[PDB]
């Protein structure tokens, strides 16, 4: 069952049989920078996928297990240890020190994210996460979702957490 | 709403009339259509009770005279009133032989589950209804039940604050309180209906009129091959109800129960607390109150029995975890040399003879507790009936503890009996 | 992918007919081709009575009422077997009687003796001399 | 009436049970798939996500 | 169960003990 | 929060109460057998203490009204105590588990001849009451002794263990039923279970077992301690066999027979290392081969197979004979 | 603590915690007080043996300290 | 024949996953399977919005609310061409008074007219010279 497992948002895909593909991109630039997720799916599926992320982005404002975080954690030190090709470790190199002037070594980083806590998370969730804009976009088969293709109450109640997955969980 | 899944059938006029011109009943005995003849007992306390409400005027001061005269002045207004309180006793009688029929063939299995508890709660709304109902009579037995009734009520929030006035204003019968009982009273008699109505067509998921999984699969077509039976097994108790009553009543009688009933609120003031009695149905708690003269342990009580009554499937039943379930056990860790016992698996109905023995013991305390008003007048001055107390105690823990039903004993002589038996056979 | 299940999964599909009148041009879809959708209890209503049941090679055999007694098998023998040896030997007590007379007669006297102890205290209390 | 509901009821089920079963013995290359990839429960709904997971 | 039949009690209803109330009824048959 | 290192946890959790909590390789919940551990409890109450002494005691008294009875009772109605212990009528009537079990694993007349053998007597019982069952269903009835039916049950339930109970992981939970009653609303499943705040994690190492002692022990001789090779120990062996034959009537053998010690014995010692030739080689090869048998899971001859159907449109869904030359 | 609780239960951070200090340092600079070794890779070693059943096992010397990587092969 | 269609038809069949427990083994099947059913109301809700809508190389955007006027456009001209002429002369009249002056008119003109001629003759009755 879906319900077995440590990944909150894995819970939720596992139930949708149609949602296929999901991946959370973070790309950083000098000025700025977009954290968000990418659905894939059948369009009946639609809300599901649209308010789906951030519901559970918001959620870690409020609580977030242990066991997440030590997911995230363990996933982290691997990925860590994974950069092994010359060639993605020589871009990795050369982003770091042209957006920091410094090659950042994999202790470093491992001491910054372990040190997270709960609390940690659930504050900067609620920094960058809570109760803040989106930019949404949906390409493809939009029948069902033009009746809220507008950036309305449905829209701007979704980023906060248990308040706003009315629509999600229907259907 | 994302934790209610549904429900299990949509109660609409087309598909309710296509269920029932469609279900199917297998065969079956008198003591597994104890439920019918509740839901009859229901429907004609709902005509009569309609055609009473029509009649009863809701000022305690002209109840009375409204009922006596109107049963001169009108024909049938009178055997309307008689039909109605008959349908009371008969409608308890039902319902607390369908509970034992039920506890007897342990149907607190998960499968149950739902049909179970939409039964209870049922029941448990019977209650509330029943006790409006004696509020309208505007007696003695009126007041005394109201007053305890609020003070139950009044227990809850330490006395503090009137919180019952929005029903039991004053504490008293008067025109307000009266109205509103009265209402709620008819409300609650035909949301009753309803709640009957659900409880059916759940249990209908897993029906057996006997424990024993019987091989058949033809079954009898419900419109009239089973209703028929239903009906004339309902003409057959009452026709021994009716010799019972006959000859267990005689016509004049000394010292009957009704006389606690001669007093009227407002005409009379003096109560002769001498001799205060319910109704047989309500005696039981009366009883407990009078044994257990604490108020909120006899309060704990009666709510723990209602309680424990519902929940039922949840301490005995499989839970899910197919027997794998580890109880907790005073004294039988020292001689298993374990802090848990896995629980037993075979707990059959008509083949062992402990469950019937617990069962029959259960059932004679439930009777012997019915059975008299224990008289508080001297009753603890004069050390009280054991057996009231013994009664008790046993229907408090049968219904809770799973010792006295699921016990172990059985499952480990039959293991034993297994391994002597194999091993000599190899 | 472009592909109905993404191209990496495959989707137990199914456009219902339900919701929809017509299968082409301007003819009606059948009126029960929603009971085409097996398994499902909005289907119909016979769906509730789904016990576990299979056979291979069974065959039964029932005869209409016409042409059986009206009441079979009613007094075979005399009252003695039908009666006395049956109803009341085989029936209340091989299944009734025999499970309940010892809990019950065991309440039944313990009842009894309290009550009698009770009302004996009660003679006390009232009488003296 | 008690004889009528008798004659309705009792006997008219004592009748219904007059059935004679035969059972034989089916030796064909057909598997009973039927058996093993089959079955409806109406409850299924509260035994889905909930038990034996 | 058996309710005393000289308590004062008829078949088991408690109170009426100072009053005469078999008379015509229980014993004796009016 | 977390439930470990709560406060209670930290002050009686510790390493000075040996409460601390241990964390060692991951392992399956539900990691005790329940046959076994019945086989072992059931072994520790009657055979040892006190309470083996009040056990030994009431054994007439358990006998006559625990097995007899149901004993009695499955015969009048033309059963035996499998009917009624292999596989119980809850779970044969109204049961999703054993449900999906028996349809994934079990071929299909395990359970049909079950439901068979009741209808026999249903279908008499409920036309006419206090049906008791003729003397030649009653024979093959007793025919089968308990000494099959509990190696049938304990098959069943180790298989039931090792294949399903063994890849099952309990949740805390909601109310299962979907019903708008406030009671059943607040059903809360997981607290007040011995297992779920016994071990916090998959990892945690197991507190309280069967020692492997016990467990030896228990695979013993049931009926006492003796020694089969000293004649005196054979005696008194001998004797409560005998007695126990006695109590329960077809557990090992007919009621009116006695049983063959020496092939017991004969069987013992082809099991274990003790060998000798004491024992006629007809026995030997008479239990050799019996022991074969018992053993041997029955196959299919692939012999006597009925026909197979390849049905056919009829003669009026098909064209007409005739056929001319088109053009 | 009872001040990591506090500052916890109101969403608010905690300014004196060291944790909070490391998690909101400056990207362009190292962190205050943690520093990992240097470390060079050596060279890989391979090495097989047979257990007495028949399994044989090959293993590689780590070259440089990264995660462990471990695998069973069938020639079914 | 033995085949599913009995040879003659192709029957549209589907195994609902509904009133199933377990897809496979003792795994669960998805919590949300029914929904793939298509073109049923009894699948969800939604399905109620059934109006008729088919577009190709469309593209909306829709702004935040918290990008923009919370009272927009309002008095954008001058406070006669906001009110005077666009609500009084554009929204009132154009839309509502333009459309019943007339039939109104007629009618309250001809129930003055009977009610003053009812009202005369009631006077007659009541008063003499
Ligand atoms: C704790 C307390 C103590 C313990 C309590 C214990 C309680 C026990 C309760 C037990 C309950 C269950 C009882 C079961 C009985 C089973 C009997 C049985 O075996 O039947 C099978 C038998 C056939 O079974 P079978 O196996 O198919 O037959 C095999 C044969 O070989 C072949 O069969 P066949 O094909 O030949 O037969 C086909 C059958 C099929 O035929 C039918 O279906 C036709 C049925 C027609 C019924 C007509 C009813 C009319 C009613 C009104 C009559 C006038 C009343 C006037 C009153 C005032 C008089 C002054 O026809 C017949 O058999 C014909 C026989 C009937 C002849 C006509 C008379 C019928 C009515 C008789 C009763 C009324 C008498 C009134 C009073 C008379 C004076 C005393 O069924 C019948 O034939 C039943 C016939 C109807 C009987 C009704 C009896 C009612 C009695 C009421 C009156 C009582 C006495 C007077 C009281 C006065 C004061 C109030
Ligand atoms: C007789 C004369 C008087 C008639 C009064 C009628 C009602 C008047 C007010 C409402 C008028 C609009 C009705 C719209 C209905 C739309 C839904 C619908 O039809 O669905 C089918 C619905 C079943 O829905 P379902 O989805 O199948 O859920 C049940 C499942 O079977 C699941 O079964 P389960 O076993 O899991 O659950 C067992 C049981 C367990 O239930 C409980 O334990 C809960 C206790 C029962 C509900 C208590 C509601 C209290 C309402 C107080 C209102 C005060 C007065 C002011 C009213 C105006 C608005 C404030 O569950 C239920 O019984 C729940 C069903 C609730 C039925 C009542 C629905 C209407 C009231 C809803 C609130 C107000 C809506 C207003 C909308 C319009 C705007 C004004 O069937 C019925 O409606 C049955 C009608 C039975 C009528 C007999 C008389 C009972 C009257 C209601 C209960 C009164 C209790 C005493 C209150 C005392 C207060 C001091
Ligand atoms: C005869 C000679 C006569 C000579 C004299 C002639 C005089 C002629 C006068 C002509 C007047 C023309 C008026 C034209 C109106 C045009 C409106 C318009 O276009 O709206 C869009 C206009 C422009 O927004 P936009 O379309 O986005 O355009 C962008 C702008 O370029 C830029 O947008 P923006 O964001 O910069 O907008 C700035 C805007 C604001 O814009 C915003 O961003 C919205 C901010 C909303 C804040 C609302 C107040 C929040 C606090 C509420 C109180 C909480 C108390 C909690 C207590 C807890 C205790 C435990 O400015 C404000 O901050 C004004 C807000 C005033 C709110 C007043 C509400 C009542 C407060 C009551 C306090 C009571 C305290 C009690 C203490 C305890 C006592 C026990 O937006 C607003 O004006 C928004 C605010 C509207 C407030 C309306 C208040 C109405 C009050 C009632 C009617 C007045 C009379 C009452 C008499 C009472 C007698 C008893
Ligand atoms: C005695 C006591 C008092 C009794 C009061 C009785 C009131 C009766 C009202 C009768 C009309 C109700 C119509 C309801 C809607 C159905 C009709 C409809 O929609 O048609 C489509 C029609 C066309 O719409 P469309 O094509 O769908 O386009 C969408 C619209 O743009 C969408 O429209 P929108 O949303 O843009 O507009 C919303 C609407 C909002 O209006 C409303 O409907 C809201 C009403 C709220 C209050 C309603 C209840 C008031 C009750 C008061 C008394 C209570 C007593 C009981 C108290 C408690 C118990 C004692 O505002 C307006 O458009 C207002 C325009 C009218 C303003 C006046 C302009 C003419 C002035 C010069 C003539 C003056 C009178 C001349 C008399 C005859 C001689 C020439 O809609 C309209 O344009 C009608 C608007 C609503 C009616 C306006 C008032 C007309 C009154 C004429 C009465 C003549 C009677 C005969 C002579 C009487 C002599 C004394
Ligand atoms: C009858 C006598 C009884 C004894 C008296 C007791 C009275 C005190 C009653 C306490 C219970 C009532 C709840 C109030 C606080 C609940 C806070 C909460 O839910 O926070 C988490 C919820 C979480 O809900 P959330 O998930 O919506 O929040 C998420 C929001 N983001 C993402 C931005 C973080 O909200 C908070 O985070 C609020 C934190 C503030 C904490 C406020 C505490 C107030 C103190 C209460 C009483 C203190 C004891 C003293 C009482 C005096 C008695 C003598
Ligand atoms: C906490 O406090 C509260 C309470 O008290 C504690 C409550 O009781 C309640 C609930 C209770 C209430 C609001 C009071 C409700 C009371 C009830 C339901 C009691 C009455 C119950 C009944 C079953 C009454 C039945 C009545 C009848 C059958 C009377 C029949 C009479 C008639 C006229 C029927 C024939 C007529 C019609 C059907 C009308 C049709 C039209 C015509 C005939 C037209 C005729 C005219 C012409 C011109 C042709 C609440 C909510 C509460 O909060
Ligand atoms: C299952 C349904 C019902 C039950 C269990 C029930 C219960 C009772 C009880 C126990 C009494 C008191 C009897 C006595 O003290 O002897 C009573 C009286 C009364 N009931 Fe009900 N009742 C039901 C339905 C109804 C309905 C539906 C109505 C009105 C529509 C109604 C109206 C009345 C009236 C008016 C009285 C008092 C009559 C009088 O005092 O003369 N009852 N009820
Ligand atoms: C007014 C109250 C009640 C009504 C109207 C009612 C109605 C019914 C009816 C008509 C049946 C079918 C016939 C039968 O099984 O005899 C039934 C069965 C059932 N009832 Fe009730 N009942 C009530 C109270 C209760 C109570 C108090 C319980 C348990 C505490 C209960 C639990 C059950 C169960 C489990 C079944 C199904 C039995 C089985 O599956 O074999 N009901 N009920």
């Amino acid at each position: 069952t879906s319900d077995r497992q440590y990944s909150l948002i894995h819970k939720e895909l596992g139930n949708l049989p149609d949602v296929t593909i999901h991946k959370t991109h973070y790309l950083p630039y000098s000025d700025t920078g977009l954290f968000g997720s990418y659905f894939y799916g059948n369009e009946i599926f639609g809300n599901q996928m649209l308010f789906l992320s951030q519901m559970i982005l918001s959620e870690y404002a409020s609580y977030i297990n242990q066991a997440e975080i030590y997911r995230a954690r363990a996933k982290y030190f691997n990925e860590l240890l994974a950069e092994q090709n010359s060639a993605d470790i020589a871009s990795s190199i050369a982003t770091q020190v042209t957006y920091l002037n410094r090659r950042v070594p994999r202790s470093e980083v491992a001491k910054r994210i372990s040190s997270l806590d709960s609390g940690l998370i659930n504050r900067a969730a609620t920094r960058w996460f809570w109760d803040k804009e989106l930019a949404i976009v949906t390409w493809g088969p939009s029948h069902g979702l033009i009746a809220g293709s507008h950036y309305n109450r449905s829209i701007k109640r979704s980023t906060l957490g248990w308040y706003g997955n009315t629509h999600y969980y229907i259907v | 709403m994302e934790w209610n899944k549904g429900t299990y059938m949509s109660t609409s006029i087309k598909k309710i009339v296509q269920y029932f011109s469609v279900m199917t009943v297998s065969f079956h005995d008198i003591n597994s259509l104890f439920g019918f003849f509740t839901f009859l007992t229901i429907a004609s306390q709902l005509v009569s009770g309609t055609m009473l409400a029509f009649s009863l005027v809701p000022e305690p001061m002209l109840i009375p005279m409204v009922r006596e005269e109107e049963d001169v002045e009108d024909l049938y207004t009178d055997d309307f009133f008689w039909l109605h309180e008959r349908g009371v006793d008969m409608l308890f009688i039902f319902s607390y032989f369908h509970l034992f029929r039920k506890i007897y063939l342990n149907n607190f299995e998960y499968e149950q589950e739902a049909a179970w508890k939409s039964g209870v709660f049922t029941f448990l709304l019977f209650q509330v209804v029943v006790f409006l109902g004696l509020v309208l009579c505007c007696t003695h037995l009126s007041d005394i039940t109201l007053a305890i009734a609020a003070n139950l009520y009044d227990t809850f929030f330490a006395g503090k604050g009137k919180f019952y006035w929005w029903i039991f204003t004053s504490k008293e019968l008067n025109t307000d309180t009266i109205i509103r009982l009265a209402y709620l009273h008819y409300v609650l008699a035909f949301f009753l209906a309803y709640l009957g109505l659900i409880h059916g067509v759940d249990m209908h998921y897993d029906w057996k009129n006997e424990s024993s999984m019987d091989g058949l699969e033809t079954e009898m077509i419900w419109f009239d091959e089973a209703l028929s039976n239903e009906l004339g097994a309902m003409i057959e108790i009452i026709l021994i109800v009716m010799i019972v009553c006959f000859f267990m009543y005689p016509e004049p009688e000394a010292l009957s129960y009704e006389f606690f009933m001669w007093g009227d609120i407002g005409f009379i003031n003096d109560v002769r607390f001498l001799s205060v009695a319910p109704h047989w149905y309500f005696r039981p708690f009366m009883a407990w109150l009078t044994v257990c003269p604490f108020h909120k342990i006899g309060l704990f009580g009666l709510i723990y029995y209602f309680f424990i009554l519902f929940y039922q499937p949840v301490i005995h039943g499989t839970n899910e975890q197919n027997n794998y379930t580890k109880r907790n056990v005073a004294f039988v860790s020292f001689f298993i040399n374990r802090s848990d016992i896995m629980t037993p698996k075979y707990h059959s109905v008509e083949d062992n003879l402990l469950h019937q023995i617990t069962f029959w013991l259960f059932l004679c305390s439930a009777l012997y507790v019915t059975s008299y008003l224990p008289y508080g007048r001297f009753y603890n001055r004069i050390n009280g009936n054991y057996g009231t107390l013994w009664s008790f105690m046993y229907i408090f823990f049968y219904l809770g503890n799973s010792f006295l039903r699921r016990p172990l004993i059985t499952e480990l002589y039959l293991f034993n009996a297994f391994v002597k038996s194999k091993f000599l056979k190899k | 992918m472009n592909v109905t299940g993404a191209g990496l999964t495959h989707v137990k599909d199914f456009h219902s007919d339900e919701m929809r009148v017509f299968r082409g041009g301007l003819r009606h879809i059948a009126d029960k081709q929603g009971n085409l959708i097996y398994g499902s209890v909005n289907s119909s209503v016979r769906y509730y009575h789904d016990k576990m049941s299979y056979e291979r090679g069974f065959i039964q055999h029932s005869r209409s009422p016409s042409n059986q007694f009206i009441n079979f098998h009613f007094m075979l023998g005399g009252f003695r077997t039908y009666v006395l040896e049956r109803f009341f030997k085989q029936v209340w007590y091989r299944r009734n009687i025999r499970t309940f007379w010892f809990p019950v007669l065991i309440s039944y006297t313990s009842g009894c003796i309290t009550m009698r102890m009770y009302d004996n205290n009660c003679y006390d209390y009232f009488y003296f001399s | 009436i008690l004889p009528f509901k008798y004659f309705k009821t009792k006997a008219y089920y004592r009748n219904l049970l007059s059935l004679r079963w035969e059972m034989y013995a089916v030796r064909d290359g057909v598997y009973y798939n039927h058996f093993k990839y089959g079955g409806y429960n109406s409850r299924a709904y509260q035994f889905r996500g909930y038990f034996w997971a | 169960f058996i309710y005393r039949d000289d308590i004062g009690a008829f078949w088991g209803i408690k109170g009426y003990e100072e009053l005469v109330t078999e008379v015509g009824t229980h014993k004796g048959h009016n | 929060v977390r439930l470990e290192k709560i406060l209670w946890e930290q002050l009686v959790n510790v390493k000075a109460f040996s409460r601390q909590r241990v964390i060692g390789a991951p392992s399956k919940w539900y990691n005790e057998n329940r046959t076994e551990w019945f086989k072992v409890a059931q072994h520790n109450a009657f055979n040892t203490g006190f309470s083996g002494v009040i056990l030994r005691a009431l054994e007439p008294l358990l006998a006559k009204f625990i097995y007899r009875w149901r004993l009695d009772i499955a015969h009048q109605r033309g059963l035996t105590l499998e009917d009624s212990l292999l596989f119980m009528d809850r779970e044969l009537r109204r049961c999703y588990f054993f449900e999906t079990v028996a349809r994934q694993n079990l071929h299909p007349y395990t359970v049909l001849f079950m439901k068979k053998r009741r209808a026999r007597y249903y279908k008499v019982e409920r036309g006419l009451r206090g049906f008791y069952v003729p003397d030649w269903v009653r024979k093959e009835a007793e025919e089968r002794q308990l000494s099959e039916t509990v190696d049938n049950i304990f098959n069943w339930e180790n298989f039931v263990y090792r294949e399903y109970m063994s890849d099952m992981t309990p949740i805390g939970r909601w109310t299962s039923l979907s019903k708008i009653t406030p009671l059943d609303m607040f059903q809360y499943y997981g607290l007040f279970r011995n297992e779920a705040w016994d071990r916090f994690f998959y990892n945690e190492a197991f507190y309280e077992s069967y020692s492997e002692k016990e467990k030896q022990e228990a695979n013993g001789n049931p009926f006492g301690k003796f020694n089969l090779q000293t004649a005196d120990g054979r005696a008194q062996f001998e004797k409560e066999v005998n007695t126990f034959i006695e109590r329960y009537p077809f557990a090992v053998t007919k009621p009116g027979q006695k049983f063959d010690f020496t092939r017991f014995y004969a069987l013992e010692d082809l099991a274990n290392k003790r060998d000798t030739s004491k024992y006629d080689p007809a026995l030997l090869e008479s239990v050799k081969n019996e022991l074969k048998q018992s053993a041997a899971l029955p196959a299919d001859n692939g012999a006597n197979k009925t026909k197979k159907s390849k049905p056919i449109l009829p003669d009026w869904l098909q064209p007409k004979f005739g056929k001319a030359f088109q053009a | 603590s009872v001040r990591k609780a506090f500052y916890d239960f109101i969403y608010k951070d905690d300014k004196s915690a060291e944790t909070y200090k490391v998690t909101t340092a400056d990207p362009r600079t190292p962190v205050q007080g943690f520093r990992g070794q240097t470390a060079e890779d050596v060279a890989a070693k391979y090495e097989v043996t047979k257990l007495a059943n028949g399994v044989t096992i090959i293993t590689e010397s780590q070259t440089f300290p990264s995660q462990v990587d471990m695998g069973i092969l069938l020639d079914v």
